[PDB]
């Protein structure tokens, strides 16, 4: 049938079967279709035929999540926080159904679906609840050793009516994803600052505090010598090493807590049903930057001094504290002491929130206008806290909580603070009614959606504790003054006391940098209308078709961002060949579009007043023909597909031709600069091995063909395609008990290495002008793993799992994780150094224990 | 070698003798010749001199445009000073004059009423319409019917009531005389005064001549191109061009320049030049302003760096550039226009190739031989922007030019909202070296980086200047080592650098530079004039090389103004003066554009923000420090500090000055001509 091929469809017990617990897991056996890595432990959406993030939309019983939101950069040679620039991830206790689009997909899930969707259907009281019973109680709880990842769920559901309910409460605490145990363990050294006698026969004096008795002609003879800074070898183990040849992942500190509540309400008849939906869940992603020295080494002192000079109270020092004495330049006017070690640190934290109602008019028997209507409405909330902090107060270490003070000298601390958020206000209405002997199945859907977009950023600045010094001239005794010069005979009169702690904000208002904390808030309304159908032309066809309306408009205060309205035109197309020697023909044509986000309409800024420009959506087109044999075997099913992406958005220039040569005019923004298409096959199948168990089988490869970029544009760096998964095989065998109490299920994984043309590409200018650019350094190779599985029953209640995970100990590095380190890349790596930290985890163990009751 | 004049009218030609009659006056060889050739018209003579049978005409500045121009290139060497010595009228000021309050800029001309000397004239005419030549409305010929156009009734004397009527709105027939109440620099005023129009456009003394009471002339003030207004006695800070009343010129590069002044000074002295008995140079028998103007007191002599453009200035020469060429673009789009920067070497000029192919247009390019000559560029128009040193931003300055930007080198959230102060200029000895103090330091061994340079000797020998006024130096230290100085100075007598590389401005000169300065103190000297940073750069073994890898900066203190002493750490209570940060510099009708784009470039090049391996980076240079300082953090913008006086501060401006008139730099003095 032609509603839906190309998809991909998951439900509540498959992914309880492939004891999926992480993000990653659920697309792990799905060659094409990958995770895109945000760089701090999240995840920033999926990706599809060659495109992510943004390209690909997510959507939530209807309701689309967040977008990914990359701020500009910050100028200034400093850490910053940044967006978070991740998107949300579901909890997976709480969906029945997840649906996977390849390809164009608009006509379904509107803006976004550029190059594909993800669809998720949140579960229900019957899900919950058995075949003959008034109530039930789920529990499902699980380990994971890769990330040392306990998982706790609990499902309650009760009917007595009539009047039905549902709650779900997840708990998830887990870790850092740990890699293979040879890649990155051993021991590593860096150099640290120490105190050293200064050899100088000037390097003599006294401090005024400790004069208890008489005064500098008396306390003169008993001068201290000051103190410089050698750095020493240390050593130590790769786990807790700091700096930029880094052999081990960041230390994440992860938590998950969902709620999810859900009544409802039959009626009499019992074709009317309202319904509500509450769902509350919030993750944490806290890591520490290990890329950052912690200790001060003689090399960066040594800089400093080219640029800044000496300090004044360099290599002197109170009583005995010799260490010291020893401090240089830090960031904003701080002065930053040897005797700690400084830390970086980001805590992330994601939040959604669900408010619906809605209303469901089933009708079988089928004898009114609609066989199926359903209105809605959906109050949602997403927001990424995004705190960054940055500490040097501590030996370390290092302490996210110590602060600045008094009794501190020559201590730091740093606080940025960014907050994306997006809002949906969204009112749905779905009809739906089957005509007739050839039997037509209209479908219609309304859409109306209040939405708004905002990123706040506060808690922005930093404070040091510089030490009360000077240097002075002693009084006069007697005759005329005399200014030492630091001989023990005649040593410096020096005063020294206890840090002043400063405070300074580093926002400012409307000056168009990352420091600007004018919240940049977006608004709109949308509508759409949707009508669709698909027909069974009698045992030898089916044909579906669907077309879509798509009205935006946006509003911001700030007239430099690129607001306006768009009108976009959905249509989708396919049909299912029968000729049935148990074989279809299959073909199928569909639209994709995307609005520019919520980031590229605020625009590209360098400090300086900007206009605002138009933006057109981004398009694409996909066509699809595949073939599929079925039978007593099971079936076989291949397709190649033609996916044509164009206007793609980017940074660059508008560009025109005045007197034969062309030229950059306007500022430098996001416009429509690029088209590309795609090409690819896709190869699935199940056998039923009679035979007289199973096996399955899953092939992907996507190649890039026309990259063309528009001649009324320049500046514009071609398209690299590190998105693009490499090819990848996933074969799998494994035996269920018909009597459904045991099974075992063996997964075999091989994916090739990644293409240096997908990465390669190079930057247009004028007029023929150019420049060849790399997205990494490096590419992955080659690697296959294999993954075993088995679970057993005891009768409807008791049910254990267990997944031993790369069984052979295969060292390898994935591509989505070398991805990280790409130009463009969501908050990317830099700068690596060595890649040993992208390595996948060796063996690994989960083991999941389901209750019902 | 004989000098022959020129002359237009067949008065003046009577006027030129003597020649040998009221002139033969010591006459040694071949020397003070003065003969007198007839010309036509203007041009002949400037054709005339183009050949060899003239020498020398004195012209206006229309004229001194006109001879400057090809094939007949001719150079500015001499001029008519008017009034005092301390206040020589040399040149006058064209000037936007407006009753106060009155609410309106000079971009906001259109539509209002204008009050002019005269049809053709400079101050009144040639200058404000030329300068609005681009914004008149098109068709822009003829010149007349556009003027009328675009302001709303004005009173234009001298031209045609019935082809132009506007132009004769507020004044009815044009009179070309006295009978015309609105005629002249006094006429146009009472345009003014009256309310017949909005802004009258004469010369700067004009208010000052008809209005005698400061309340009175309280009452008016002046438009300035930046958009801005200020009161009629701020004229020096607020006019539409600087022009050269009565200019001499010569053939330029092919003609007696220097004789010529032999002669016209040698005729002032004896007042036979005018003011004794025989002639009066200026006044003539038959008839008014014959040879030269007669309001004239004597002659100045054009500084050698002054070429025509530069004589003229980037206001009049863009002005008359426009009423002659009519060259505007036809697509006002009314946005920024290629930023032309200026490369100083071969290096620097590859560097800014690669950034203008990375930039998409937004930079071009331009090269020359000198700093001076680049600055010269960027004031004539041939370039738009350069980053220059504190001491290089002091002349620019000089010259008309502001600063945009400033390299800031502080890592900091805010760093390109906040210009940092700069350094500190010190003076270093050893601790050993008692006994030395800022006060007897005379008859000490000196060491400076370069002649001319910054912290190493304008600064350091501008304290000096105010203790023996005079530029000898060379025989107020000991001896010591200034790169640069004349081979047999005193200043030379302990350098390093084998060869005719000794004393000489670059590496080959071991003591050439802030190292080589500071090497000079601790293997000869005992007193080097250096940065603040240069000691600790030198010591502890940042400088790997032998002579500095043991040193220690703890064995060097700094020389205070106050006479005392404090180690090399405590330069904020031990300087000379604190020194600005480099910065960015151009012309001030640039100073937005230029603004805009630098900000842009930094955030598509910038420190950060990009992988300096696989790209292009504005601050990283094949070499070292091309067009920026290689560990430039990012350029901040300037808000107080936009002027040149306010960019160095008050330290630097009072250290130097005095040692400038006793400078070399032989732009400076050109600059100095025009200001004052
Ligand atoms: C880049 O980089 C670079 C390099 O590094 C840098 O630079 C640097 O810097 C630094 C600083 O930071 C420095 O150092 C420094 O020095 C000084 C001196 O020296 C100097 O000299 C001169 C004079 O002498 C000067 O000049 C100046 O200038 C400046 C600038 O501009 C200015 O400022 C400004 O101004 C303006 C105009 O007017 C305005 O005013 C504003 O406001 C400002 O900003 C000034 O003014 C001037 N002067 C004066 C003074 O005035 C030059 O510049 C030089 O600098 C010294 O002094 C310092 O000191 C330091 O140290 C010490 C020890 O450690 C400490 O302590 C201090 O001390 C004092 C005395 O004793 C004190 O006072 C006191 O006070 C009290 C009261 O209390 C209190 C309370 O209680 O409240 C506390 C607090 O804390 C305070 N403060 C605050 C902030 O808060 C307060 C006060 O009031 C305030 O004012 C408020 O606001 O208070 C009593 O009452 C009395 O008064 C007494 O006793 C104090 O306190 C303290 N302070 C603190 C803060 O604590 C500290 O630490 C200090 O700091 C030093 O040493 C150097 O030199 C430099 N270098 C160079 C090359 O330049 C930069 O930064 C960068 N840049 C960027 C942009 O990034
Ligand atoms: C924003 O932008 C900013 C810019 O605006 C950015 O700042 C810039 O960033 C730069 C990089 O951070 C920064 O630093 C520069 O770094 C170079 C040094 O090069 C880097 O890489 C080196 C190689 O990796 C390395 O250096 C040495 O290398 C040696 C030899 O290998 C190392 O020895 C190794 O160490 C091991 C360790 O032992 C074992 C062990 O642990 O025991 C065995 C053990 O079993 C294993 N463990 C395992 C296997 O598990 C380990 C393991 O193998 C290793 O850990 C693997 O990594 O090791 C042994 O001891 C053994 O010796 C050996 O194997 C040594 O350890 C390395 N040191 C360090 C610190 O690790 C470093 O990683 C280094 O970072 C500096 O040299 C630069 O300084 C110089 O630059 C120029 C160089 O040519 C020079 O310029 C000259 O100047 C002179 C004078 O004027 C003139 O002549 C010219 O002008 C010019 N000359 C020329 C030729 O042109 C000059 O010398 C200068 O000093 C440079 O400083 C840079 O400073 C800044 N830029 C600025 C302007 O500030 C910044 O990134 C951004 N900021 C932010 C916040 O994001
Ligand atoms: C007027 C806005 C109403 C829309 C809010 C609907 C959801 C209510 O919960 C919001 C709080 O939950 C946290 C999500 O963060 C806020 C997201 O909205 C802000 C973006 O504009
Ligand atoms: C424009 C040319 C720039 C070249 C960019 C790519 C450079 C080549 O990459 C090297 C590929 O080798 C990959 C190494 O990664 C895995 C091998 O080691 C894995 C450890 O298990």
């Amino acid at each position: 049938e032609v509603t839906g091929l190309g998809k991909l469809v998951k439900s509540s017990d498959t992914l309880s079967k492939e004891q999926v617990l992480n993000i990653r897991d659920l697309t792990r056996y799905d060659p094409g279709i990958a995770v895109v890595e945000q760089g701090r432990g999240a995840s920033s959406g999926y990706s599809i035929r060659g495109m992510d993030k943004n390209r690909v939309s997510l959507t939530v019983d209807g309701v689309s999540q967040i977008q990914s939101y990359t701020a500009q950069a910050a100028l200034g040679g400093t850490r910053t926080a940044g967006s978070s620039g991740a998107i949300n991830e579901i909890e997976y206790e709480n969906v029945k159904a997840v649906e996977i689009s390849k390809g164009s997909n608009s006509v379904e899930q509107g803006s976004g679906a550029l190059a594909g969707s993800v669809a998720f259907q949140t579960k229900t009281a019957d899900d919950v609840i058995g075949e003959g019973r008034q109530w039930g109680i789920q529990s499902k709880t699980a380990y994971s050793g890769k990330n040392r990842g306990l998982t706790q769920s609990i499902a309650l559901a009760g009917r007595i009516g009539g009047a039905e309910a549902l709650l779900i409460h997840t708990g998830r605490r887990a870790g850092e994803i740990r890699a293979h145990e040879d890649a990155g363990r051993g021991v590593q050294s860096f150099n640290r600052l120490v105190p050293v006698e200064d050899s100088s026969n000037y390097a003599y004096f006294i401090v005024k505090e400790e004069c208890k008795n008489g005064s500098y002609e008396t306390c003169k003879a008993n001068p201290k010598k000051d103190v410089v800074g050698k750095d020493e070898r240390q050593t130590v183990s790769t786990r807790d090493y700091t700096g930029p040849n880094r052999f081990l992942a960041d230390p994440l500190s992860y938590e998950s807590r969902s709620w999810l509540f859900r009544p409802g309400f039959r009626f009499e008849n019992k074709r009317h049903y309202i319904g509500g939906i509450l769902e509350h869940t919030q993750q944490t992603f806290d890591t520490r930057d290990m890329t950052v020295p912690a200790f001060l080494t003689k090399a960066v002192f040594d800089a400093n001094k080219k640029q800044a000079g000496s300090l004044p109270g360099n290599g002197k020092y109170a009583g005995n504290h010799k260490y010291g004495g020893l401090f240089t330049n830090g960031e904003n006017g701080a002065l930053v002491g040897a005797e700690y070690g400084t830390g970086v640190f980001y805590d992330e934290t994601h939040t959604k929130s669900r408010y619906g109602l809605e209303y469901v008019y089933t009708n079988a028997d089928k004898d009114t206008w609609a066989d199926y209507a359903r209105l809605s409405y959906d109050r949602q909330g997403v927001g990424l806290d995004n705190h960054f902090q940055q500490t040097h107060c501590s030996a370390d270490g290092s302490d996210k909580y110590c602060r600045p003070s008094a009794d501190k000298p020559f201590s730091y601390y740093k606080s940025d603070r960014v907050i994306y958020g997006e809002s949906h206000r969204l009112l749905q209405a779905a009809f739906k009614k089957s005509f007739d002997k050839i039997r037509h199945n209209l479908s219609v859907n309304l859409g109306f959606d209040r939405f708004g977009s905002n990123l706040r950023h506060q808690d922005y600045y930093y404070q040091h504790a510089n030490r009360a010094y000077s240097s002075n001239t002693p009084p006069q005794n007697n005759g005329k003054k005399i200014s030492p010069n630091g001989s023990e005979t005649s040593p410096y009169w020096v005063t020294i006391g206890r840090g002043n702690v400063v405070t300074g904000q580093i926002c400012r208002l409307g000056n168009n940098t990352y420091t600007d904390c004018t919240p940049r808030s977006i608004n709109g309304k949308s509508y759409y209308a949707a009508v669709r159908d698909n027909v069974r032309l009698g045992r030898w066809a089916d044909v579906g078709a669907g077309l879509r309306y798509d009205y935006r408009s946006t509003h911001s205060d700030d007239g430099s961002v690129s607001t306006g309205t768009h009108r976009t035109l959905s249509w989708n197309a396919g049909i299912v060949l029968k000729p049935t020697d148990w074989l279809d023909l299959t073909y199928r044509t569909s639209t994709g579009f995307r609005l520019p986000s919520f980031a590229e309409m605020y625009g590209w800024r360098a400090g300086v007043q900007s206009k605002a420009v138009k933006i057109d959506p981004e398009k694409s087109f996909n066509k699809e023909a595949g073939i599929v044999f079925k039978g007593d075997f099971g079936n076989l099913e291949a397709s190649w597909f033609n996916n044509a992406y164009r206007d793609l958005i980017v940074r660059g220039y508008e560009a025109q031709i005045k007197d034969g040569k062309e030229e950059a005019k306007g500022d430098p923004a996001y416009l429509n600069a690029q088209s590309a298409r795609i090409t690819g096959i896709n190869i699935l199948g199940k056998i039923d091995w009679n035979g007289v168990w199973y096996s399955t089988f899953a092939y992907n490869r996507v190649r890039v063909r026309d990259i063309k970029k528009r001649a009324d544009r320049t500046d514009i760096q071609s398209h690299l395609f590190d998105a693009i998964q490499p090819s990848r095989y996933v074969v799998g065998l494994g035996y269920d008990q018909p009597e459904g109490k045991w099974g075992v299920n063996g997964m075999l994984t091989y994916s090739k290495a990644k293409e240096i043309t997908e990465l390669l590409g190079s930057r247009a200018l004028l007029n023929g002008n150019s420049r060849n650019t790399k997205a990494t350094a490096r590419r992955t190779r080659p690697w296959y793993i294999v993954d075993v599985s088995g679970y057993y029953t005891v009768k409807k209640h008791f049910t254990l799992r267990a997944g031993v995970y790369n069984l052979l100990n295969y060292r390898y590095v994935t591509w989505e994780n070398v991805r990280q380190t790409a130009g463009g890349a969501v908050n990317q790596h830099k700068n690596v150094g060595v890649y040993n930290r992208y390595a996948a985890p060796g063996r690994n163990y989960t083991f999941s224990l389901e209750y019902k009751f | 070698k004989t000098v022959r004049w020129c002359a237009v009218s067949e008065h003046e030609a009577t006027k030129c003798q003597s020649f040998r009659d009221h002139m033969k006056s010591v006459i040694p060889s071949d020397g003070p010749s003065v003969a007198c050739v007839k010309k036509a018209s203007y041009l002949d003579c400037i054709r005339a001199i183009a050949a060899n049978e003239a020498d020398a005409v004195t012209l206006d500045a229309g004229l001194v445009y006109d001879a400057y121009l090809a094939p007949n290139n001719l150079k500015p060497v001499v001029a008519e000073f008017y009034g005092s010595k301390e206040d020589p009228q040399t040149f006058y000021y064209a000037v936007a004059v407006v009753k106060k309050d009155s609410g309106f800029q000079m971009n906001q001309l259109r539509g209002k009423k204008s009050c002019h000397t005269g049809l053709g004239r400079s101050a009144g005419w040639n200058i404000p319409i030329g300068l609005l030549y681009c914004d008149l409305p098109e068709p822009r010929k003829p010149l007349e019917k556009a003027v009328a156009n675009f302001f709303s009734g004005s009173c234009a004397p001298c031209a045609d009531g019935t082809d132009f009527p506007q132009l004769c709105q507020l004044c009815p027939g044009c009179g070309c005389s006295t009978l015309n109440q609105y005629f002249g620099y006094s006429g146009a005023f009472k345009c003014l005064k009256d309310g017949a129009g909005d802004v009258a456009f004469v010369k700067h003394s004009t208010i000052f001549e008809n209005l005698a009471n400061k309340a009175d002339r309280d009452q008016y003030e002046l438009l300035c191109l930046d958009n801005t207004r200020k009161p009629v006695d701020e004229y020096k800070d607020c006019h539409l061009a600087q022009v050269p009343s009565h200019t001499v010129v010569a053939r330029s590069m092919g003609g007696k320049e220097d004789l010529i002044w032999e002669l016209l000074n040698q005729a002032q002295e004896h007042f036979g030049k005018d003011k004794s008995k025989e002639f009066q140079l200026f006044s003539s028998p038959h008839g008014k302003d014959l040879l030269f103007k007669d309001s004239a007191h004597g002659f100045l002599k054009v500084p050698p760096r002054m070429d025509a453009k530069m004589y003229l200035g980037y206001e009049y020469v863009t002005a008359i550039r426009n009423l002659r060429e009519g060259t505007c673009p036809e697509a006002p789009t009314d946005e920024c226009k290629p930023v032309k920067w200026c490369a100083l070497s071969h290096h620097e000029r590859l560097k800014c190739d690669e950034w203008s192919v990375n930039s998409v247009g937004k930079i071009e390019c331009v090269s020359a031989e000198t700093t001076e000559d680049c600055i010269a560029k960027i004031m004539n128009g041939e370039a738009d922007a350069m980053s220059l040193d504190g001491g290089f931003v002091y002349i620019a300055g000089k010259c008309g030019l502001v600063p945009v930007l400033a390299e800031n080198y502080n890592k900091s959230d805010n760093c390109e909202d906040t210009p940092e102060a700069g350094y500190f200029a010190v003076a270093v000895v050893k601790k050993s070296a008692s006994d030395l103090t800022w006060d007897n330091l005379k008859g000490k061994k000196s060491c400076h980086t370069a002649v001319g340079r910054t912290a190493g000797w304008n600064i350091p020998m501008g304290l000096l200047y105010n203790k023996i006024n005079h530029c000898r130096f060379d025989e107020f230290f000991s001896e010591g080592c200034a790169p640069g100085s004349k081979k047999d100075s005193s200043l030379c007598k302990l350098c390093m650098g084998s060869g005719l590389n000794l004393c000489e401005p670059n590496n080959k000169e071991g003591y050439y530079g802030y190292t080589g300065a500071f090497r000079c103190l601790v293997e000869k000297g005992d007193v080097a004039f250096v940065k603040h940073q240069t000691v600790p750069q030198n010591t502890g073994g940042k400088n790997p090389d032998p002579w500095a890898k043991n040193l220690n900066e703890k064995d060097y203190e700094l020389l205070c103004l106050d006479g005392t002493r404090k180690p090399v750490e405590e330069y904020a209570n031990c300087h000379l003066a604190r020194a600005p940060n480099h910065a960015v510099v151009t012309r001030k009708d640039k100073e937005a554009c230029v603004h805009k784009i630098l900000r842009q470039q930094q955030h598509l090049f910038g420190s950060n923000v990009t992988d300096c391996s696989g790209n292009f980076c504005l601050f990283r240079s094949e070499t070292k420090d091309l067009l920026f300082r290689d560990d430039t953090v990012c350029l901040a913008k300037l808000h107080d500090r936009n002027t040149y006086e306010k960019y160095l501060g008050e330290e630097y401006v009072k250290a130097v000055g005095n040692l400038r008139k006793c400078s070399t730099s032989s732009l400076l003095e050109a600059c100095t001509f025009r200001r004052p």
